[PDB]
């Protein structure tokens, strides 16, 4: 991927919106880039609810590093599109704009795809209730007197 | 017992002495161990552990 930094994600989002890039002659302004980096950090910190939310590999900026821009985002190759489409949607209201329907649809699809594998992994089944016999077919259980399953 | 040799033993009578020894005990030798509720490894082998402790 050629998108490897927070600034790269911001540039892609602004290009999607119609605020930067070369499809129009407009160029990226530093005051409009810092705000978008702030919004991206807030959005990913909200998605990653201390590890209990969406897992994407994003690397959070530290107060020591002066520009949060310039750091690698740390995402995988399959998260970039979702992340920067949702970023475009999030930062559209600043310019009194409105993300187009295609961008909204792609953002929804990307977020769902981002959480799909985590949802599959978190779909787990509980152990047998503590008040449940092991049965007399389980020969080892009948041997060491493991008549009931542990539980929890 | 001691033993003298001679005929007159005025003021030579001895006394009696009987020494002794003492036997005591130290500290218990234990095999304190734990049994987690929800463990297959603890449900099994908690009798082999008793045998090994013996």
């Amino acid at each position: 991927m050629q998108i490897k930094t927070k600034g790269d994600l911001v540039r892609a989002a602004l290009r999607k919106l119609g605020v930067a890039s070369d499809a129009t002659l407009t160029d990226v302004e530093p005051q409009s880039m810092q705000d978008a980096v702030d919004d991206l950090e807030a959005m990913m910190a909200e998605w990653y609810q201390d590890g209990k939310g969406i897992i994407t590999g994003y690397v959070f900026s530290d107060d020591e590093n002066p520009p949060a821009e310039g750091d690698d985002h740390g995402l995988r190759s399959s998260a970039v599109s979702a992340v920067f489409h949702n970023l475009a949607c999030r930062i559209a209201p600043d310019y009194a704009l409105e993300a187009t329907a295609k961008i909204i649809a792609t953002a929804k699809y990307g977020k769902e795809l981002l959480y799909k594998q985590t949802a599959i992994s978190r779909a787990k089944r509980a152990p047998y209730p503590s008040r449940m016999p092991t049965g007399s077919g389980n020969s080892f259980a009948n041997l060491n007197e493991w008549h009931y399953f542990p539980g929890e | 017992s001691p033993t003298q040799e001679g005929w007159d033993l005025t003021d030579k009578a001895t006394g009696l002495l009987e020494l002794n020894v003492a036997v005591n005990m130290g500290e218990p030798d234990n095999d304190f161990f734990q049994l987690r509720a929800d463990d297959l490894r603890d449900e099994t082998a908690y009798r082999r552990r008793i045998q090994s402790a013996a």
